[PDB]
């Protein structure tokens, strides 16, 4: 708003914008960062494995569900036909 | 009062410019330690939540 | 509005406020001053009879107005 | 006029009041800034002295001025007086 405000968040723009790209310097070169950085990006793709396991494993699940009620429908069915002789 | 008030102001400004020159000098040096220490600090937090 | 802004007003008071009572001082002391102000409050009080004069004699023209309509209303009767 | 804004200006105002209050101290107790101050303090009172001695001094000067003229008066009516004993 101000002139004084207008200069403060000039500044506070610069100020941030080296921080920032600080950072990016510390992290792309720093090694002990670089590692934990590493260590999340591996982590990373195994959890994305572990998602696709748990995605078939959820199919089978399904296809085990139904196999279970068109089973359930079998053993249902025949309950009543003897259930009629007795 | 009306006199300090915009000094204030002007000053915080200023102290602002003072601190975060002098530091931002040192963590381009290596020195100043907060800033690779902090962003450890949240990337293994970060690695913990993952 | 800002805080230097309302600084500005701070100072352009105090600066206007003094040459207010500055003026103040000078037309109360300095002596070329004190005679024109006096002589414009002397000319006050005559332009001020002068008004007393005019009153009086609209007041009397005014009576004169009325009587010469006396007349010509009189005449404008015997015709 | 913000909120945030509202709040640093409640910070500013928090540590400038306190830096007032740490020069305040420091200048009260801290020896050799309050010996400068009392030195300046102490010139103050020589300055101040210097000023009646100037007033005087004017003053003196201002009254043996007028007695220039009258002097100057006083050697002008011997003037007028070579005019006419000459």
């Amino acid at each position: 708003s101000s002139d004084l405000e207008q200069l403060c968040s000039h500044v506070n723009e610069k100020i941030g914008n080296i921080k920032k790209t600080l950072s990016l310097r510390n992290c792309g070169q720093e090694p002990t960062l670089k590692t934990v950085l590493n260590k999340i990006g591996d982590e990373i793709i195994v959890i994305n494995e572990l998602l696709n396991k748990l995605e078939l494993e959820i199919q089978y699940q399904e296809q085990t569900n139904n196999s279970l009620k068109e089973l359930c429908e079998s053993l249902e069915e025949d309950y009543k036909d003897i259930e009629h002789l007795k | 009062d009306p006199i300090r008030s915009f000094c204030g102001k002007l000053r915080s400004l200023a102290s602002t410019l003072d601190c975060e020159t002098a530091r931002l000098q040192r963590a381009l040096d290596g020195e100043e330690s907060d800033f690779e220490d902090y962003p450890m600090r949240i990337l293994y937090d970060l690695h913990s939540e993952v």
